[PDB]
């Protein structure tokens, strides 16, 4: 009666949706086969919301693979749980974006996309209520940005009343990974501001500092980094699957999170995470899930909240605790740190305790954090972009492909608009 | 024979339902599945007694209870757990998303399309009853389906019942601990509306059953089975009336009428003075005298307000067990000797009193002790002021921006039904300051 | 710089009030506006900048048409000769009198003929062989945050709603994508145009009224001046600009009473938001006219996101809101007035004027 569908474009979405239904299969017992060989009876009551159902009772999971590089959508299918997934939504072209946003979004993506709505269409009507949507793309890249982008404005207007859910992972400060992030980023936002509820920014740097400094993991690879965004995105849609006290849906963080329509940027974080040693000397209880979760390190968005004021936040909770030690905690938080938190909004925090623990833990927390730390990835962005764009860097491969000058400076405006929008409440009041 | 409804609106109601039925079938001794075998071996009776549980020829007991909600995974442990055999099949859980914690969304928007099922079930049960009583509705401020669907219901029933006494067990938004950032809103715009349909409302704060867990009870690490057993003990004690024995017997329209003086100053607080774990049930005497200032001992009051920055206006009292009247008029007489309890120049008489012979029980699993006397203390107080107002400034600070405000619009609703629900808001805090005021 | 102009019209009864002896609860003093209820048990007061009581012809300053207009429209046209750019919108629920203050009747006009004629006038008196004139029109419609054109016809198919884009030129700000512009000289020719929009401006026969407007309509006047300066040469060519625009928005109304589903519940909600962000930009501009640092969100909404260089900067906004006096239409009266209010609401309780006879307290003294 809550169900997901779930859609994958580009590299960066198919690995981690690769890596997201290597978790949920394993909280819901469900194998590479399809089939069910879990303990309990409460992992198939809400199979409905991620899973469909099949003959043999078999589990087919709702994902819509998307992309324009095969050669990503064929790393799946040989993968571990790439024998699961429905081959008809193994929707893919071929002549890549090429890291343009423009052909992902206006002469590739343009040729391809009803083919994707098709099997939306085919799912959401399959389903007998549907919450909303959950895409996992990248900015920076073509696919991800172009075709990620495209796709919500149509879903928007054909489903406008439901949730569209968002992972996004945002460039880098230091370390790029294409040369023309600036460009296909910012025009990213200027769609993702219209057209979704709630966005979560993702940040690799953020994930290399966790996995070194806190993991002291030495050799980190993107499977790892990935396994730590499958956790958020679980943590989530938690109180969807699973019982608990206090309940908590995806349109309920959206009222509780997003006070003004714009501001759904949102900065996320998981708890508890440690080595494979430190664990023996860590007690898990409710403290230390919250001291870990507002620590400025165990953020993945690549910014500081320090700089800034949350404007609310929300804590999903995950096993047995009690509601007194959850309710005094948030509350110490904002007494001790009221510079950090907005004065205007009498309390910042909401809170949503499920009972049915992971897979191996007796407790774990997920942590959504809307603040005004989260303009330095626009500001950061919106440097780089005029420094290229006022020469035209690299602009030549855009405007071939069906552009103006004038939709670039639209992108610059109202990612600095929404800089400014801000910065009002980041200041004394 | 006299009934009551038992409405159950929301998971803070649900939780609690599941709590004070747990306690109704243990007192008059039936088991999960329905049955009374008391009846079978001594050939029948009125134990199983029709305020409550209506009897099919089977031996079946049901209980005269609707459980509402828009959430499924609240009600599923009730249709899965242990007692799925006693209930109705028909719960009226909506198969579709919640509210989100709007009212707008529970009002009207996914309020409707289930309401009128929801209305025939409790139709079905009204007319199985040669006499009826009233209403007792369960919910919570801050939410939507506790605010909105509370509010849309209680609007029918002013309808097509009308007379019948419609009262309310509800959880007011702490100051400090909340769980949503929209709770004042959600709770200002009910008692707009509720307000007038409505005609005693006790108020529980969670943050007060948290300390008095504590304190007494040394409970460091609670849950919501804890607050809710100790919630169930509330009603039991309003409702012992009507199904056991005993000397004055305080009937539901009693209580409309000693507590509420003027119509709209209908928001009384609730306690429960022995709140007392097993080593501490020992090592105390337990009398009406000990029992019963304790309900005025502003720790051992289940909402945040102190009363002496107020004046009481009526009180009732719910004495239970083995208490004589003799004991209760010496301390009634020794709180109206105290002068940190100020009442009103209008009501000299100030009390009401209610005795019953049904101790109460133990909850097995439980930290309550066992207890053989109890009392319930139901006040009417001018202080209960400072947490509407609280409530309000709360209100004017976010509302003035328009935050949080498109979610409402989007679901169905104009931005003037803040302002004017922010009207009746500041009205009734001079109400409760005028009746407060001494005469000339 | 900036500042909004509020201004408020209580209209007259109607015959089929007067028959009925449908009973009075706006009442005036001076400036303020109260409400008094007929159960007596609140008595709200309203002030605003500017107040029309078109109640009864007698009470002196009883607003004509004319007064209306020389009060609130007529200085926006200076300033648009003076060069700069103006917004008139105009609020009121259906029965209030919305139509008649601004285009009126045959026989008593309003501010839109009152203003393009004297428009018309002013420039036939400024023109020489030196300064020229030039009038440019256009007239969409705003629909569930869609734009449309009230200027072209509908083509052979069911349903010809063309939708439009919005595009933020870097200069001139934001503006309408292939939008229809048409040049004027007279005020027939205006007339002409705005009759044949207005049979195509969304309309529904709702529960309140059998025509009851479901699209915020924009009317824009565009006006260049064309001067000539000594260059040591051919004088030629310092041009000027000032746009007009002139709003009609639509009610709100609650969808809790009005029961109502589908199209018109989205088409009620996004009546609403839009009047939300409107609210929202107006305050802000207040608060910027009174000094404050203030960040106005024009992007919320296409009608802000479209005016929002004919509100902000060196600009004049007014503001128009119709009410009814009769008591049944109570609640749409709060509500406006609440609307259009912009400092705050002030509430007394008051049941003591009645003095039994002739001020019986003068004789106690
Ligand atoms: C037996 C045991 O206790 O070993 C632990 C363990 O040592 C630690 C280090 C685990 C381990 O964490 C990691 O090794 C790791 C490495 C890179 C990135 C992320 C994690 C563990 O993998 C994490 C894993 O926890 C889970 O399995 C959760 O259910 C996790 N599982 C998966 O997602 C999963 C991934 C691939 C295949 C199958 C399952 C999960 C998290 C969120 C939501 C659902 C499930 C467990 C118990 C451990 C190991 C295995 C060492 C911890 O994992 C998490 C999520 O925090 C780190 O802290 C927890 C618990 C322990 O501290
Ligand atoms: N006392 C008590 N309060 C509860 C319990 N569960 C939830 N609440 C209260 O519920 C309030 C939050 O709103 P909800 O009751 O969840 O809202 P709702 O009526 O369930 O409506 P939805 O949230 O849309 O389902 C908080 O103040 C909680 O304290 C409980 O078991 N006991
Ligand atoms: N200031 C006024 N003085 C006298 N009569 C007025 C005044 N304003 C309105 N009226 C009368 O009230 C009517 C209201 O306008 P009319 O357009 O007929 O209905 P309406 O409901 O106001 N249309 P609308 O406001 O768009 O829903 C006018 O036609 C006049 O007859
Ligand atoms: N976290 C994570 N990021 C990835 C992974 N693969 C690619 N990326 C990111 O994706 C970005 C490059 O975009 P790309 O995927 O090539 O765009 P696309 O080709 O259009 O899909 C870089 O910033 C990478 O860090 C991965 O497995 N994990
Ligand atoms: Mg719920």
């Amino acid at each position: 009666m809550r169900e997901i569908v779930h859609i994958q474009a580009g590299q960066c979405g198919n690995q981690i949706g690769a890596k997201f239904w290597e978790v949920i299969s394993d909280e819901h017992g469900i194998d590479p086969t399809g089939s069910y060989h879990g303990d309990s009876d409460l992992q198939l009551e809400r199979i409905n919301v991620y899973y469909n159902e099949a003959t043999g009772n078999k589990y087919v999971p709702r994902a819509i693979l998307v992309d324009l590089e095969p050669g990503t959508m064929d790393s799946v299918r040989s993968g571990p749980f790439g024998q699961i997934f429905r081959p008809d939504n193994f929707v893919f072209g071929q002549s890549g974006a090429g890291n343009n946003w423009a052909k992902g979004h206006y002469t590739e993506g343009a040729e391809l996309v009803d083919s994707v709505l098709d099997v939306v269409r085919k799912e959401s009507e399959s389903c007998d209520c549907l919450q909303g949507f959950q895409l996992t793309h990248s900015l920076g890249g073509g696919t991800g940005s172009g075709m990620g982008t495209l796709l919500i404005s149509k879903i928007r207007e054909e489903y406008p009343d439901r949730i569209m859910n968002t992972f996004s992972v945002m460039p880098s400060p230091k370390v790029s990974d294409t040369v023309v992030e600036p460009y296909n980023a910012t025009l990213s936002v200027h769609q993702l501001v219209e057209n979704t509820d709630e966005t979560y920014c993702i940040d690799n740097e953020a994930l290399y500092d966790i996995c070194f400094r806190t993991l002291k993991l030495t050799t980190p690879t993107y499977g790892d980094l990935n396994h730590l965004v499958s956790a958020t995105m679980s943590g989530v849609t938690t109180c969807l699957r699973f019982p608990g006290q206090l309940n908590a849906d995806l349109r309920k963080l959206a009222v509780n999170m997003v006070p003004f329509p714009r501001l759904h940027f949102f900065m996320p974080g998981f708890a508890p995470l440690t080595s494979r040693g430190s664990q023996q000397y860590r007690a898990l209880t409710v403290p230390e899930l919250t001291q870990q979760m507002f620590d400025s390190k165990n953020m993945m968005a690549a910014c500081d909240p320090r700089h800034g004021r949350y404007l609310t936040v929300a804590a999903i909770f995950r096993g047995r605790m009690s509601m007194k030690e959850v309710d005094e905690q948030m509350l110490n938080v904002q007494n001790k740190n009221s510079s950090y938190f907005v004065e205007w909004i009498p309390n910042n925090v909401k809170t949503a305790v499920c009972d049915i623990p992971p897979r191996g833990l007796k407790m774990s927390a997920t942590f959504i954090g809307n603040s005004t730390a989260i303009q330095e990835l626009f500001k950061r962005i919106s440097e780089q972009f005029t420094a290229m764009f006022r020469r035209k860097a690299f602009l030549h491969w855009y405007t071939g492909e069906g552009m103006d000058e004038m939709e670039f400076t639209e992108a610059e405006s109202n990612m600095n608009d929404l800089v400014s929008e801000y910065q009002q409440y980041q200041d004394a009041t | 024979m006299r009934e009551c409804i038992s409405i159950h609106v929301g998971q803070a109601g649900v939780q609690i339902g599941n709590a004070c039925w747990e306690l109704y079938c243990l007192e008059h001794g039936i088991q999960p599945d329905g049955q009374m075998p008391s009846d079978k071996t001594i050939g029948g009776g009125d134990d199983s007694f029709n305020t409550f549980f209506s009897e099919t020829g089977a031996g079946k007991h049901v209980p005269r209870a609707v459980f509402v909600d828009l959430e499924p995974t609240v009600i599923d442990e009730v249709r899965t757990g242990t007692y799925r055999q006693l209930f109705h099949p028909e719960q009226l859980i909506t198969g579709k998303e919640d509210a989100a914690n709007n009212y707008a969304r529970g009002h009207y928007t996914i309020g409707k399309e289930i309401i009128d099922l929801v209305l025939d079930r409790i139709r079905k049960l009204a007319d199985q009853c040669t006499g009826l009583q009233g209403f007792l509705v369960f919910h919570s401020f801050g939410g939507g389906t506790g605010s909105g669907f509370t509010s849309l219901l209680m609007e029918r029933l002013s309808v097509d019942y009308g007379k019948k006494s419609k009262l309310e067990f509800s959880i007011y938004p702490a100051p400090q601990v909340s769980t949503a950032v929209v709770e004042p809103y959600n709770s200002i715009l009910t008692t707009h509306t509720t307000l007038e349909h409505s005609d005693c409302a006790f108020m529980v704060d969670n943050e007060a059953i948290y300390d008095i867990c504590r304190r007494n009870l040394d409970i460091e690490r609670p849950t919501y089975t804890n607050l809710n057993r100790l919630i169930s003990q509330i009603v039991s004690s309003i409702t012992a009336s009507l199904r056991f024995d005993g000397a004055l017997n305080v009937d539901l329209t009693e209580f409309q009428t000693n507590l509420v003086p003027y119509p709209r100053i209908h928001f009384p607080l609730a306690t429960y003075a022995p709140v007392i774990s097993a080593e501490k049930a020992y090592h105390e005497q337990l009398s009406v005298a000990e029992i019963t200032n304790a309900c005025f001992e502003p720790a051992n009051q289940m909402v945040k307000c102190d009363p002496r920055h107020g004046k009481y206006m009526a009180c009732c009292l719910l004495y239970r067990g083995d208490v004589v009247p003799k004991d209760v008029n010496a301390a009634i007489a020794t709180i109206k000797t105290k002068r940190s309890i100020q009442f009103v120049d209008w009501c000299p008489t100030g009390f009401k009193v209610g005795i019953n012979y049904q101790p109460p029980t133990v909850v097995p699993g439980g930290d309550l002790a066992k207890v053989q006397r109890a009392v319930c203390m139901l006040s009417n107080t001018t202080a209960i002021a400072e947490a509407w107002a609280r409530l309000d400034h709360k209100f004017d600070l976010m509302y003035a921006k328009r935050a949080f405000v498109h979610w409402y619009v989007g679901e169905g609703m104009e931005e003037g039904e803040f302002s004017e629900a922010r009207e009746d808001m500041a009205a009734l805090e001079k109400d409760y300051e005028e009746v407060g005021v001494d005469s000339v | 710089n900036s500042q909004v102009t509020v201004a408020v019209r209580v209209r007259p009864f109607s015959k089929r009030e007067k028959t009925e002896k449908a009973s009075q609860v706006v009442f005036t003093n001076g400036e303020e506006i109260t409400v008094e209820h007929p159960d007596m048990k609140q008595v709200y007061s309203f002030i605003y900048d500017v107040s029309f009581w078109s109640f009864d012809e007698c009470h002196p300053g009883y607003a004509s048409q004319t007064t209306v207009y020389e009060t609130l429209a007529a200085p926006l046209l200076d300033r648009a000769f003076e060069g700069y750019n103006t917004c008139l919108f105009a609020y009121g629920q259906t029965g209030s009198g919305k139509s008649y203050t601004m285009m009126g009747l045959n026989e008593e006009p309003g501010i839109i003929p009152r203003f393009c004629e004297d428009l018309f006038a002013q420039i036939a008196k400024k023109q020489t062989s030196e300064v020229s004139y030039h009038l440019e029109m256009s007239f969409f419609e705003v629909y569930n945050e869609k734009i449309h054109d009230l200027l072209v016809c509908k083509g052979e198919n069911g349903q010809r709603k063309q939708p439009l884009r919005a595009r933020e030129h870097p200069v001139s700000g934001p503006y309408v994508e292939g939008l229809s512009m048409n040049v004027v000289s007279s005020y027939s020719d205006i007339q002409s145009w705005l009759e044949l929009g207005n049979k195509q401006r969304a309309t529904a026969a709702t529960g309140m009224n059998d025509k009851s407007s479901r699209s915020h309509s924009v009317f824009t006047l565009v006006m260049t001046q064309t001067k000539t300066e000594v260059v040591e040469g051919e004088e030629h060519d310092h041009r000027i600009t000032s746009r007009i625009n002139l709003v009609d928005l639509a009610g709100s109304e609650r969808c809790s009473t009005a029961h109502s589903s589908g199209q018109r519940l989205k088409e009620g909600v996004s009546i609403n938001k839009s009047l939300l962000t409107l609210g929202k930009v107006i305050s802000a501009l207040s608060e910027q006219a009174n000094g404050k640092r203030v960040f106005i969100p024009y992007r919320e909404s296409t009608l802000t996101w479209l005016l929002k260089e004919s509100l902000g900067g060196n600009s004049k906004t007014a503001m128009i809101a119709t009410v009814s006096p009769a008591a049944s239409n109570i609640e749409e009266t709060l509500s406006t007035l609440r609307y259009a209010t912009q400092a705050r609401l002030i509430v007394n309780i008051a049941k003591v004027n009645e003095d039994m006879n002739a001020k019986l307290i003068r004789e106690l003294k």
